[PDB]
């Protein structure tokens, strides 16, 4: 048998005087799926049902299982288990987030911030909600690629040392890329008002180009590039192009 | 058993309700831009001072480095002078201390260029060793 | 409630939605827009909902690629159902498609585009122009590979404007019933172990499906059929549960869905010969035949030794013959998923795939307005006051016996909206929030405690598995009356093993041992009802295929001409909805049967579609 | 003054405190990566330099000592020539690397060079050029001082 050993952060808020721990669990790799999630499940089901984590989609699309494996923030469900058994693989929750139990962090500041950007299409001319399609060219919509893929997993926000130290004022890479996904949407009018909401010295500008976000994102996306883009926009070094005009026959 | 107490709504940011009555404008934008333009300008200066020395370069190094390091430490200070970890008065004392650090820095350099060898010369004298 | 204390917490809402996927949210938006104090209860953050995992698209006759007609879509949808579909509801679904999907775009859903700037549409399974006479239709609006992801994130986004108040990671235990009327929901808050009773004039059930009833599925770990469990526990009979869709192309080893979009963009299935075998099983639509026909096609090829791989037990889905510019523009996610899970460069090798449990056309019965219904033989469709259901958890029935590809995201948005629309126009503000009856939810709490401290020999994960394993073997793609009977026999035994449950985690705060056990109970209800229904349906229709009854039994023989036949009575044919009534504690199920509604909503708008032979 | 969300955020931090919930480990556990190491370095150098200018400028002013009698004190020790030029190298590198990486980061501020290959190339290039310039500026004159000691007149 090939026995992999995991070091898995524990915390029980129920118990009095309780302090975080690290617990070793041995997993027979031959009786277990390829992915780190698989091990956690195996361990929960066969060894310790009190082991507590988030999951849904088994394919890397929900973002619920985001955690810190092997030092980096990734999704457990598409992280291959490290086959070499002389290593112990370490599993902590998303760094610098308040925890509830084990690998489940309080995710609500994250969410509130994503509400703050107003993640929905705005138009300065009231539209008849069902009636016809907004024009947008291919080129225009292709600006949304690498931006709309974000699954809200928080891996990157929780890898940003600035968002560690100032989660309360600096929005962080996840929420900021999404703020930018609605800014450069040609179908959206309110670019100016969106930028007004993060003018101050913390909201956007506490990005100190550390780059751990674009690195760690398990979806192969780039927030540091999007933020950079916001800085240019926020300092008038650039502007949003106006929407390509909606052709007569449409 | 179900003998119970009326609940309340869970805390939750209402982005529209928050929007009513907050308009405020303080663009850090134009301030950020110049901090960078200034660092870009210092790129020539740093080697300019490798080659050309004197009491006049000592002065421009002393002025650029005072102003750049002012904005430097200020940041570092806002990044770690956090009220959650320090509580406001003590953390506003770190904010203020970023300015004392700027003013002592200059004072010290000016002195050093006026009643001592100067920056460029001081560098020469360690490189001669 | 015996052996512990529980903080109960009471709330008063106009309408309470259990669910925050497609259906759930679209309903919430319309309600909050129309003014209502709306509360949304969901056991996971709404973006993690299974809707986010959807891929291929959402159907509407936008005509962005070629002229189109919602009546053609209507047609294809009914032919889809193998005439188990309620045509009034299938009418509402398709009439309102163009508008529903336009809204999504008007909300900022970032659809892929045509050169003209319009919403891009791809081809898909079981669709056609001119009422089946024309070609392979292009109705399936897609955001590339990840249509479900984009749609849900958009709805969620726009649900922050509607002032709808969210309760995130609350596990719904039961409906709060007061003499046949629903006055709310009771749930467990995971963050603190508090128990919550929501009083509300309405309750919309939008909880998704029950894929995890089986060993292998494309569904998420959270597809546990809670909403159906809830209804079953409120004494509501569930409809059509035996109709379980096997998506033709889930990845062999892992169940991860590979989209039908990948065929409708030009991919095909291939056997061990190298043959493109779907040209035999369905000459007209080839690899875009309906889901039940394709899956069965593969399943035979496996049986008859044309399987592929080491053990010859899956087939290949081939895409490498397509341009890479098209493979990345149209199938980027499954490009990546096939890499991660099957080791497959999709532009050079084929993907190992195999039919896989995917959708649940069955569920909570409703009328065209999505109002839950109970059925008597002699009184008929009697609506349950206060309760509504939509999305996978419902059986409207818009899918009957076979769900069409890209019709569910549609059903969720359309009938989700329909809930808000139908409630605005039936709920007036003289009526106040229902006062709870005394002892409301006391039993639901009793179950919690019981499961929470459960003692017995058999742990909760062991039982789930043998549920899942049993079900995979006995209620599969091809079924027989003896296998099924033996499968009921085993399932009803597993229901009894529930009393010997072991749990281990004793906490109230974020206890996944506990909630997964609640989920297991819920899954048993669905699985037991699913199989007895399946065991008794002595015919073959849609997904449900009996080897030992391979004909589709309708009122007439629709393969002879019709004039000069005599209508078989209700009791002797099978063109009816199966109804399953389970005593939750004993587990005993009794069947009943309910006529299929054939009228459209308005004959001056569209003519009902008579049954024929289903030939793709 | 704060945005509304930043108000919310602080109120959030207050609950998190009051619930005596722990903070998930971070620097102790996060993998070393060229992304952040180098940021760390850029600040560490940036700061050290300022600190030297302050302890220097102000130090020599508030002391009876001056810079000339300091350079004799150390010379007096007559420490080996390799050690000295290493201390020189140590002085050059902060100035070089920070100056270089300073421009790098200004790219990152402008969305430029932000993909992972650019991030890693950028990193190495800037560590290289800085070390090269630091090794040149130390050695080159010391090399000319050996040419002086032993050449033809
Ligand atoms: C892999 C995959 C791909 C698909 N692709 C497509 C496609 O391309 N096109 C298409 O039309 N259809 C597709 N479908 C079908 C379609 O996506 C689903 O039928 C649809 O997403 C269902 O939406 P829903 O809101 O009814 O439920 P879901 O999206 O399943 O959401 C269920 C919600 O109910 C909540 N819930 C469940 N139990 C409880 C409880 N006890 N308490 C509180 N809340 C609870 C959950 O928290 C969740 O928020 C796909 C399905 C799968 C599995
Ligand atoms: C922690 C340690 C902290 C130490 C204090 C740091 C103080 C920093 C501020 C000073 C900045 C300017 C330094 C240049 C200088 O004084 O002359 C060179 C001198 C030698 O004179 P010397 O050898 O006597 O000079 C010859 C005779 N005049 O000192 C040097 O050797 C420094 C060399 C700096 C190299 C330039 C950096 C690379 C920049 C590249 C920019 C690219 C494109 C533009
Ligand atoms: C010669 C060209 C230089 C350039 C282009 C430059 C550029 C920059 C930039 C862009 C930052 C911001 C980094 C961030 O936000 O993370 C910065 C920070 C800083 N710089 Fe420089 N710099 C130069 C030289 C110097 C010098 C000579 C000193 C000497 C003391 C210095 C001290 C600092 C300090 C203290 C900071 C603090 C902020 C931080 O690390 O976050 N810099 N510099
Ligand atoms: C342990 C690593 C991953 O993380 C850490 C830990 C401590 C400090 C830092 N780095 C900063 O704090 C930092 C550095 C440069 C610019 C802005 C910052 I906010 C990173
Ligand atoms: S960006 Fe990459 S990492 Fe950050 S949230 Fe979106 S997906 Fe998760
Ligand atoms: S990790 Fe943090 S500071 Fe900027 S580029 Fe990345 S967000
Ligand atoms: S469980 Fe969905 S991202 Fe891993």
């Amino acid at each position: 048998k090939r026995i992999k050993t995991f070091e898995i952060y524990r915390f029980n808020p129920e118990e009095p005087g309780a302090k975080p721990k690290l617990q070793k669990f041995d997993v027979d790799l031959d009786k277990c799926g390829t992915m780190v999630l698989d091990a956690l499940i195996k361990i929960k089901n066969e060894v310790d049902p009190t082991l507590t984590f988030r999951r849904s989609c088994r394919e890397g699309i929900c973002g619920s299982c985001a955690m810190n494996i092997a030092g980096e923030n990734t999704l457990a469900c598409i992280c291959n288990i490290d086959q070499n058994t002389s290593k112990t693989t370490k599993i902590y929750p998303l760094p610098h987030m308040f925890v509830i139990k084990d690998l489940v962090p309080d995710m609500n500041l994250f969410y509130a911030q994503y509400a703050s950007i107003q993640p929905w299409l705005q138009k300065k001319t009231k539209i008849n909600l069902g009636e016809k399609q907004q024009y947008q060219s291919i080129k225009e919509q292709e600006k949304l690629d690498g931006l709309y893929e974000c699954i809200l997993c928080a891996c990157c926000s929780a890898s940003c040392p600035s968002y560690w130290w100032n989660a309360d004022k600096y929005l962080g890479p996840a929420v900021l890329m999404q703020a930018y996904r609605w800014i450069i949407d040609s179908r959206d009018d309110s670019a100016a008002e969106r930028l007004a909401r993060m003018q101050d010295g913390f909201s956007a500008f506490k990005c100190h180009t550390i780059m751990n976000c674009t690195k760690t994102c398990p979806k192969h996306l780039n927030p540091a590039r999007a933020i950079g883009e916001i800085k240019m926009l926020l300092t008038k070094m650039k502007t949003k192009p106006a929407p390509l005009p909606t052709p007569a026959n449409f | 058993t179900s003998a119970a107490v009326t609940g309340a709504a869970p805390p939750q940011f209402d982005p529209i309700a928050a929007e009513k009555g907050f308009k405020p404008l303080h663009s850090h934008g134009t301030l950020f831009k110049i901090e960078r333009y200034f660092a870009a300008a210092m790129v020539p200066l740093i080697p300019a001072a490798y080659f050309i020395h004197g009491r006049e370069m000592d002065l421009c190094l002393a002025l650029a480095l005072t102003l750049h390091v002012h904005w430097g430490v200020w940041g570092v200070v806002n990044d770690y002078g956090r009220p959650f970890v320090l509580g406001d008065t003590l953390a506003a004392a770190v904010r203020v201390g970023a300015y004392i650090f700027t003013a002592c820095l200059l004072a010290g350099l000016l002195y050093f260029n006026e009643h001592d060898v100067g920056l460029t010369r001081a560098f020469e004298m360690v490189w001669e060793l | 409630s015996n052996i512990a204390q529980y903080k109960v917490i009471d709330h008063a809402y106009d309408v309470v939605i259990i669910g925050a996927g497609g259906a759930g949210l679209r309903a919430a938006m319309g309600l909050g827009e129309a003014g209502f104090k709306t509360a949304v209860v969901t056991k996971m953050f709404p973006t993690r909902s299974h809707t986010t995992a959807a891929q291929g698209g959402i159907n509407a006759a936008l005509g962005s690629m070629n002229p189109d007609d919602w009546k053609w879509h209507f047609y294809d949808t009914v032919k889809g159902s193998d005439w188990l579909g309620d045509q009034n509801a299938m009418h509402y679904l398709t009439r309102n498609a163009v508008e529903a999907v336009t809204e999504l775009e008007n909300f900022g859903m970032p659809f892929s585009r045509t050169p003209e700037g319009k919403i891009y549409q791809r081809s898909f399974g079981g669709q056609s122009n001119n009422y089946g006479k024309g070609g392979v239709a292009k109705r399936t609006c897609c955001v590339a590979d990840r249509t479900g992801h984009s749609m849900l994130h958009t709805l969620y986004g726009n649900s922050l404007r509607c002032h709808c108040t969210f309760f995130i990671e609350y596990f719904a235990l039961d409906l709060l019933m007061d003499k046949g009327r629903c006055v709310g929901v009771i749930a467990l808050c995971l963050e603190d172990g508090t128990i919550h009773r929501f009083r509300s004039k309405r309750t919309i059930v939008a909880t998704g499906g029950y894929g995890r009833a089986y060993f292998s599925c494309t569904t998420a770990h959270m597809n546990t059929g809670d909403g159906t469990a809830l209804a079953t526990r409120a004494g509501i009979a569930l409809e059509d549960l035996e109709f379980i869709q096997f998506h033709p192309t889930g990845i062999y080893g892992v169940g991860c869905l590979i989209t039908e979009g990948s065929r409708g963009e030009g991919g095909f299935l291939v056997n061990s010969e190298g043959e493109r075998f779907m040209e035999r099983y369905a000459p007209k639509a080839k690899d875009l035949a309906s889901r039940d026909v394709v899956s069965r096609a593969e399943t035979i090829e496996i049986m008859e030794g044309r399987g592929v791989g080491p053990e010859k037990d899956h087939i290949y889905l081939q895409l490498h013959h397509l341009p890479a510019e098209q493979l990345h523009q149209r199938l980027p996610g499954i490009s990546e998923t096939a890499k991660i899970f099957a080791g497959v460069d999709v532009t050079k090798e084929p993907i190992p795939v195999i039919p896989t449990v995917h959708y649940n056309m069955g569920g909570i019965p409703t009328n065209y307005k999505a109002q839950v219904i109970k059925y008597t033989k002699e009184g008929g469709d009697k609506i349950v006051p206060g309760l509504y259901a939509c999305g996978e958890c419902a059986c409207h029935s818009v899918h009957g016996a076979n769900r069409l590809g890209a019709n569910s995201l549609l059903d969720a948005v359309v009938f989700g909206r329909a809930c808000s629309i139908n409630i605005k126009e039936e709920l007036k503000p003289d009526e106040k929030i229902p006062e709870l009856p005394e002892g409301a939810g006391e039993e639901s709490i009793a179950n919690l405690d019981a499961v929470r401290y459960a003692n017995g020999d058999v742990p909760t994960a062991e039982l789930r598995l043998t549920m899942q394993k049993t079900m995979q073997k006995h209620a599969g793609v091809f079924r027989r009356g003896d296998i099924l009977a033996e499968g009921v026999k085993k399932m009803m035994d597993l229901f009894k093993e529930l009393k010997r449950l072991k749990t281990t985690d004793r906490s109230l705060i974020w206890n996944s041992d506990l909630t997964e056990s609640l989920e297991l109970q819920n899954l048993m209800l669905n699985a037991t009802q699913t199989i007895v229904a399946a065991e008794n349906r002595k015919e073959s229709r849609g997904a449900h295929a009996r080897d030992d009854f391979p004909k589709r039994e309708d009122e007439y023989d629709y393969s002879k001409p019709i004039e000069g036949q005599t209508k078989r009575p209700f009791e002797k044919h099978w063109r009816k909805h199966t109804l399953t009534k389970q005593d939750p504690r004993t587990g005993h199920i009794t069947l009943d049967y309910r006529p299929v509604i054939d009228k459209t909503l308005d004959p001056a708008e569209v003519d009902w579609i008579p049954p024929i032979i289903r030939s793709y | 003054e704060k945005t509304p969300i930043q108000v919310w955020g602080w109120d959030y931090l207050m609950r998190q405190r009051a619930l005596k919930r722990p903070i998930a480990p971070h620097l102790t556990i996060y993998k070393p990566q060229m992304t952040w190491m180098v940021s760390g370095l850029h600040r560490v150098t940036g700061c050290a330099m300022a600190g030297t200018l302050l302890i220097g400028g102000v130090g020599f002013s508030v002391l009876p000592l001056d810079f000339t009698t300091f350079v004799e004190f150390i010379r007096g020790l007559g420490i080996p020539w390799v050690i000295l030029d290493t201390f020189k190298f140590i002085i050059a590198f902060p100035i070089a690397f920070h100056t270089l990486n300073g421009i790098r980061f200004i790219g990152f501020d402008m969305a430029k060079g932000t993909d992972i290959p650019s991030i890693y190339r950028g990193a190495y290039l800037v560590l290289g050029l800085a070390a090269l310039i630091s090794l040149a500026v130390v050695v080159y004159p010391r090399w000319e001082r050996h040419k002086k000691a032993t050449l033809p007149t």
